[PDB]
Formats: C-alpha cells, sequence, structure tokens
C-alpha cells in the first residue's frame, strides 16, 4: 500500500528460514522449490 | 475519568480547557480501539458504556457549542477535540437507549411521594409486595444457606430477627413494608398508572427473573423507574457528601450516563419489581426508531441537514445586508460563527476518516466490516446537493472561508455511493441530484456566452469539484446510476459546452483551459455514452436514443440524432488526421494549445474507456456482449494514438516555454498501456537516443564549463542550469510513460533477447552516467522536482508503474 517493493523488512538472522505453504479447506497447490529450472517458470521473468 | 470527563466537558467551563485537550489527546492516540471492529492490539476492543459515553459526550459538546457564545480561544481549541471525537467514534453505533429519561456536584431530586396522593385500590398488594419482598429477603438467606430463623443467630451473619409473618412482629413489618410504599408510590407518582389486570387484591420459591422479555416502553419505564430509586437514596447520599466537602461517590453520578456493573442493584430492583407485576397480574401503563435512523451516522447526517436551511438563512440576508449599506446586523452571530470557524473542518475530515464506511455496501462491502445503509446513501448525496446549493452562484461572497468550503465539496463529491440512490431511493434526492446537473449546466452555458462574478465561481468552485464527481464516477463505475435521464442530456450540452470552449481561443479560456481538460478527461472516463464516433452510437444501449422515449426527445427539443445534439465534436478519424499532419509538420504547442488541455485528455481517456466497446476487445462473455462493439478504438488505434503522442514530444523538446509536459504524461499514463513491440523501435529508441545526444553534447558544455572556474564560469553555469532544467524537465515528463510501457514487454524480452531493448538500456545507462558524472545536473534535478512539486507524481508514478 505504501509502494514498497519488499514485504518484510528488518529481519534478523535467526536460526533461519524454510519455505512453507499454508492450504485452507478445499484447496489445491503445487509448491514447486526448484529441484528443475525448466519445471520452475517465471524464475527468469524474476529472479535468474 | 472518561466518565467524571463526560460529566465535566459539555458545560464549556472556562476552566474545562485542560479536560478538552484531554479528550483530543485520548482519541487521537487511541482511535483504532474505539472505531475498529477488529481490534488495535492486545487492548483489544472498546466497551459499550465507554461508546455511550463519548457519544453522548459529543453530541453534547455539539449542541453546547452551537448554543454558546461565540468565542475564538474555546472553538479553536474545542474543534480538534470534535475532530478526533467523531474520527474514533464509529458511524454504524447504535446507542443502549435511544430515549430515556436525560436528565439534567451532583443533586438527584427526590421524590415526595409520601405527599403525593396515594389511592387504596393499589395499597393493598404494594403491602402484600413488601410482605412478599422480605419473603424474598429470607429466600435470599436460604439461598446463602443461613436458612431464616426466629432467634437470634450468630453463625447467620444475616438479618437475625426475620420471622413467618404470624409471628413477626409489625412493628417491624411496618419499617420493612414503608420503604416498598415509598418504592412503589413513587412508581404511581410518575405519571405511571398501575392496577390489578386480573382480578385480586415465608419464603417463595418461584422468583422473578429480570432477564426476561418485556415491552420497549414497559422497560424503558423500568429504567427511569430505577433511575428514581437512585434519586431517592442520591439525595440523602448527597445530603452525607456535602458535609465532607471534597470527593463523590462512584454511584453519585446520573442513572444513564453512569457504568453497567454499579447500576446492578438499582435495575435488579425495578426489573425484578415490574416481572412481579407481569407474572402475578398487575398492568401498569405510562419511541420506536428504526436502527437505521438509530445510528449514529443517521443521528448526525439529521443534524447536518438542519444546519444546511439554518446557513443558507442567515448567509443569505448577510449578503444581502452588506450589499445594501453593509449593516452590520446578524441574527445570532455566535450561530453564524459557529458554523463558520467549527463545521467545515469538520466535515473535511469527517468524510474523508468515514469515507470508506459512506461507500461501503451491503452487497459490496468495501470497509472493513463496516457498510452504511441505503437510507443513509441517498440522503448523504442530498446532503452534498443541498451543500451545493448553499454556495450555488455565491462563493464570491465568501472569500475567509472559500478554501474550507471548496475542499468539503471535493470530499463530498468523493464517497457518493449512488449505486442505492436511484435504487430504492427517494426521486426527490434524485431530482436534487438532476438540479445538481442543470443548475451546472445552465451555469457553464452562461460561463461559454461571457467566455466567447458567475465565471470567476465557475473558475473556482464548480470546475473543481464537478472534475472531482466525474472522477469519482468513472473510478467507482457509477455511470448507471447517477447519469441517466435529464442528466444525460444536461452532460451532454455541458460537453457541447467545453467543447466550444476548447474551440475559443481567447486568453482567458486558454488559462482556464487546464481544469477543462481535466473536467472532459474525467467525463470521458466516466461517459457510458459513445459521443466521439457516432456512427454506431444507437448500438450503445445508454444513449438517449435508444433507451430514452421518444417522446421525451420531442418534449426536450432531441434532434433524435447526437451529431445533431453536437455536431462541434468531430470524427475520431479526423482527428487522427489532424495530429498526423501536425506530427509530420512538427508544429507548436503555440500553435495547437486547444488540442493539448482539451481532446488529447478526452481521447486518451476514450479508448482505455472504450477498449471493451470496442474491436480492441471482442466481448468474452458472448451471449453477455450480443450487440456488436459500437465503439471503433482498437489495439490499432490506441497503438497509432501513442505513436502521434511520442510525434508530438519529439517535435518540441526543442522548446523551453512548455509546462503542461507534467498533466500530458499524467493523461498519457494509462493510454501508454497495452502498446505494441513495434513503437519501441519506430518512437521510444529515437527519442531516448535524442535525449542521449542531448545529455552527451550538454554534459560536454558542462565539461569546457567547469574547466574553468570564475564569474564567466558563473554566468555559463547559469546558462546549462537552464540547460539543466529543461534535460529534467523532459526526463521526468517522458520516463513515467516508458516505465509502463517497459512494464508491458519485459517479459517478452527476458523470454528472448531485444536488441532494441538491450539499446535501450545502453541508452539509459549512458544517461545514467551523464548523471553521476555532472553535479549540476544533480542538484537541478532536486531544485525542479520539489519547488514545482513533481515528487508527488514521481511518488505516485513509481506506486503504480
Amino acid at each position: 500500500d505504501s509502494g514498497s517493493e519488499t514485504a518484510f523488512r528488518e529481519i534478523e538472522i535467526g536460526d533461519g528460514f524454510l519455505p512453507v505453504c499454508s492450504l485452507g479447506p478445499g484447496q489445491v497447490g503445487h509448491l514447486n522449490l526448484g529441484q528443475d529450472v525448466s519445471s520452475l517458470r517465471f524464475f527468469a521473468i524474476c529472479g535468474l | 475519568l472518561l466518565r467524571r470527563l463526560v460529566f465535566d466537558v459539555p458545560i464549556l467551563n472556562e476552566f474545562a480547557k485542560m479536560p478538552l485537550k484531554l479528550l483530543t489527546n485520548h482519541y487521537e492516540r487511541c482511535w483504532k480501539y474505539y472505531c475498529l471492529p477488529t481490534g488495535w492490539a492486545n487492548f483489544g476492543v472498546t466497551s459499550e458504556e465507554e461508546l455511550h459515553l463519548t457519544r453522548k459526550l459529543f453530541w453534547g459538546i455539539f449542541d453546547s457549542l452551537a448554543h454558546k457564545k461565540y468565542d475564538q480561544e474555546l472553538y479553536r481549541m474545542a474543534m480538534p477535540c470534535l475532530c478526533a471525537i467523531a474520527g474514533a467514534l464509529p458511524p454504524d453505533y447504535v446507542d443502549a437507549s435511544y430515549s430515556s429519561k436525560a436528565e439534567k456536584n451532583f443533586d438527584p431530586r427526590p421524590v415526595e411521594t409520601l405527599n403525593v396522593i396515594i389511592p387504596e385500590k393499589l395499597d393493598s398488594f404494594i403491602n402484600k409486595f413488601a410482605e412478599y419482598t422480605h419473603e424474598k429477603w429470607a429466600f435470599d438467606k436460604i439461598q446463602n444457606n443461613w436458612s431464616y430463623g426466629e432467634n437470634v443467630d450468630e453463625e447467620l451473619k444475616t438479618h437475625p430477627m426475620l420471622r413467618p409473618y404470624k409471628t413477626f412482629s409489625e412493628k417491624d413489618k411496618e419499617i420493612y413494608r414503608w420503604p416498598i410504599k415509598e418504592s412503589l408510590k413513587a412508581m404511581i407518582a410518575w405519571e405511571w398508572t398501575i392496577e390489578k389486570a386480573r382480578e385480586g387484591e415465608y419464603n417463595p420459591q418461584p422468583p422473578d427473573l429480570s432477564g426476561v422479555t418485556l415491552s420497549r416502553e414497559l422497560q424503558a419505564m423500568a429504567e427511569q423507574l430505577a433511575e428514581n430509586y437512585h434519586n431517592t437514596w442520591g439525595r440523602k447520599k448527597k445530603q452525607e457528601l456535602e458535609a465532607k466537602g471534597g470527593g463523590t461517590h462512584p454511584l453519585l453520578v446520573p442513572y444513564d450516563t453512569l457504568t453497567a456493573k454499579e447500576k446492578a442493584r438499582d435495575r435488579e430492583k425495578a426489573q425484578e419489581l415490574l416481572k412481579f407485576l407481569q407474572m402475578n397480574g398487575y398492568a401498569v401503563t405510562r419511541l420506536d426508531t428504526s436502527s437505521i435512523e438509530k445510528r449514529f451516522a443517521f443521528g448526525f447526517l439529521q443534524q447536518l441537514l438542519r444546519w444546511m436551511d439554518i446557513s443558507q438563512e442567515f448567509i443569505a440576508h448577510l449578503e444581502a445586508v452588506v450589499s445594501s449599506g453593509r449593516v452590520e446586523k446578524s441574527p445570532h452571530e455566535q450561530e453564524i460563527k459557529f458554523f463558520a470557524k467549527i463545521l467545515l473542518p469538520l466535515i473535511n475530515q469527517y468524510f474523508t476518516n468515514h469515507c470508506l464506511y459512506f461507500l461501503s455496501t451491503p452487497a459490496k462491502v468495501l470497509g472493513s466490516g463496516g457498510h452504511a445503509s441505503n437510507k443513509e446513501k441517498e440522503m448523504i448525496t442530498s446532503l452534498f446537493c443541498k451543500l451545493a446549493a448553499l454556495v450555488r452562484h455565491r462563493v464570491s461572497l465568501f472569500g475567509t472561508d472559500a478554501p474550507a468550503v471548496v475542499n468539503c465539496l471535493h470530499i463530498l463529491a468523493r464517497s457518493l455511493d449512488a449505486r442505492t440512490v436511484m435504487k430504492s431511493g427517494p426521486e426527490i434526492v434524485k431530482a436534487g441530484l438532476r438540479s445538481f446537473f442543470e443548475s451546472a449546466s445552465e451555469d457553464i452555458e452562461k460561463m461559454v456566452e461571457n467566455l466567447r462574478q458567475n465565471l470567476t465561481y465557475t473558475t473556482v468552485a464548480l470546475l473543481p469539484v464537478l472534475t472531482t464527481l466525474f472522477q469519482h464516477i468513472a473510478q467507482h463505475q457509477f455511470g448507471d446510476d447517477v447519469i441517466l435521464d435529464d442528466v444525460q442530456v444536461s452532460c451532454y450540452r455541458t460537453l457541447c459546452s467545453i467543447y466550444s470552449l476548447g474551440t475559443t481561443k481567447n486568453t482567458y479560456v486558454e488559462k482556464l483551459r487546464p481544469a477543462l481538460g481535466e473536467c472532459l478527461a474525467r467525463l470521458a472516463a466516466a461517459m457510458p455514452v459513445a459521443f466521439l464516433e457516432p456512427q454506431l452510437n444507437e448500438y450503445n444501449a445508454c444513449s438517449v436514443y435508444t433507451t430514452k422515449s421518444p417522446r421525451e426527445r420531442a418534449i426536450l427539443g432531441l434532434p433524435n440524432s447526437v451529431e445533431e445534439m453536437c455536431p462541434d465534436i468531430p470524427v475520431l478519424d479526423r482527428l487522427m488526421a489532424d495530429i498526423g499532419g501536425l506530427a509530420e509538420s512538427g508544429a507548436r504547442y503555440t500553435e495547437m494549445p486547444h488540442v493539448i488541455e482539451i481532446t488529447l485528455p478526452m481521447l486518451c481517456s476514450y479508448l482505455p474507456r472504450w477498449w471493451e466497446r470496442g474491436p480492441e476487445a471482442p466481448p468474452p462473455a458472448l451471449p453477455a456482449g450480443a450487440p456488436p462493439p459500437c465503439t471503433a478504438v482498437t489495439s490499432d488505434h490506441l497503438n497509432s494514438l501513442l505513436g502521434n503522442i511520442l510525434r508530438i514530444i519529439v517535435n518540441n523538446l526543442g522548446i523551453d516555454e512548455a509546462t503542461w509536459m507534467k498533466r500530458l504524461a499524467v493523461f498519457a499514463q494509462p493510454i501508454v498501456s497495452r502498446a505494441r513491440p513495434e513503437l519501441l523501435h519506430s518512437h521510444f529508441i529515437p527519442t531516448i537516443g535524442r535525449l542521449r545526444k542531448r545529455a552527451g553534447k550538454v554534459v560536454a558544455e558542462e565539461e569546457q564549463l567547469r574547466l574553468e572556474a570564475k564569474a564567466e564560469a558563473e554566468e555559463g553555469e547559469l546558462l546549462v542550469r537552464d540547460e539543466f532544467s529543461v534535460l529534467c524537465r523532459d526526463l521526468y515528463a517522458l520516463y513515467p510513460l516508458l516505465i509502463r510501457y517497459v512494464d508491458n514487454n519485459r517479459a517478452h524480452w527476458l523470454t528472448e533477447p531485444n536488441a532494441n531493448a538491450e539499446e535501450l538500456f545502453r541508452m539509459v545507462g549512458e544517461i545514467f552516467i551523464y548523471w553521476s558524472k555532472s553535479h549540476n545536473f544533480k542538484r537541478e534535478e532536486q531544485n525542479f522536482v520539489v519547488q514545482n512539486e513533481i515528487n508527488n507524481m514521481s511518488f505516485l508514478t513509481a506506486d503504480s508503474k
């Protein structure tokens, strides 16, 4: 809303961070961690 | 502390200044906790009692400020308190008791019901109720496991002498009967009539549950009777209190204002008496407001609707009396300046803080769990119409409050939930909206006649507020409900007269052209009829010659042809031909000021508004989009018009006497979206190369300048600083369009490297190197952007992109 690119800032190093996802009732998702780059779509669009 | 505060502040004591700023500070610090149904934080959500306290506070302060003599200091300190209090007070709140006693340190009036005559047709069951209440005392003891005993019991810790009535000496029966006598005799004293409903006159198991359902009026009587009890013991309580001389008892406050936790004894006593009446056969006889009117939104808006006619009353004869002799006579100067110094900022902040609740619909809940009622929506619309009618052809008279009134009119132009105004709404209020539009059309027609006072009124008040209305309609897609029936015809003659202003070439209309272009662009974005390209205008449903009646065309003088209505506006193909000729000729802003400030805003707001009504978007919903696209604007048309815009900017980067690039870029920001890829090498690459070459040459000149440092270097510095200001001006004139273009086509370049895009990055990189190497370039950037206030547009452009 303020126009900032980063959603969260000032994150301490902590113990580390892990990919996580929460699914509501009757929801289907595909958690592609990025094992295969060709399967990983839009990575070249944002991240390569 | 808030309870005592609500007690003291409505009196507007001259020593209550500190409590006044206390309310101010409290309700700016803590406003989410009071207003939002979602809790602020660990604190939580506000209490109903506190909400009622600030409610009664704020209405009381409102009326007390309306009736107290106008004091500049007191009013100035009071109005931030009013704004903060109203901001933290939720609009949809409904009060505990809309109609109640509302009585008036404290002197509650007692009841001399011993002197008041008491009939003996009821005293029999009053005595029976006295015995029944002492029996219920014994029942409370047996609940407390100290079952009533005849003799003194040390372990009982309760009443030591209570006995069954046979052995119970009547000397004490009289002294427990007499308080009940005073109780119900006061109940019959406060204009309430009791009698046996059915035929009729030491431990009663059946109790009287005070929490059972009961009628509104009789329960209000029960509350009033609990207040009566509070007055009865409160007179002797304050008799003892005034002997002390300081402090007060927590229950020595008005019964309606005090908290729910402390009124438990009086409430239980009064309600248990009333349930005893209902259950045992006693009828007693001594408002009906709906929840919508019970809301503070409706209550405050009722005060506001009352304020408009009051205001117009004194200001009309005030301008009359200052136009005839300048006599200082006022009906109520305190109330006149009360409005002029308090109400304008109050509505200014209220219709911005609670705009979302007003705009929120039960169907489409824009607010966070809070929406107004349809009733509220049409009469805020009528509120806006009344405020407009207050200053209709009159804003020249108001000089001291002129920015305030015009600003408030912008805010009421926004937050206009008008979808539910023609629907389930009063057609008198809809006629008020029609009268607004027709009066605006008549006044703008007078304006164009004089343009070839009311004209200055059109300059300051009507034009920006009407532009805000067109912005609001375009943004919230309210064209189907706001502009319809005669409003369509009034807007038709308005747009014809504004395009006539675009035709006229005098200096005054030339100066006014920016606001006219803003108004016409917003009008086209809010316009549901394809006025331009009238070839297939009959297919558009919203046109009068498709929906409105032939008979009403006959009686309104409509020529049954949109071209015959407004032949001033020509075909989009001829606009294409004209702008193409100007682009090919390299024509100047001085040659075409009318196009820039009238027709370019209309076009760049017409193609995106009608991008679905044209061949650019065939209807994805095939059954719903049965008629063929009435509009003719395509993606090809959008690309070509973008080419024309790029062509005019590349025509006159060279000149420096053009400050309309800011509004040009703002208008063209949506029209740079959905641009074809070849547009890059056609126009974007040539332009960016042009300013790359210009930046290189100008920095070379600044290089030969920075080679030296003296007074001659200073005058050359003035020349190159003007050059730098032109550089910054056109960089942030054309960059905002470029960022959306590259946002559109970045995916294609990332999937396949496009040499045009890579060369574009090379060009902008060279300008970046020049900007880093040139110190004076940076400070002229800072100077221009902040002094001319491009920074706000830069932040908006970077946020949207």
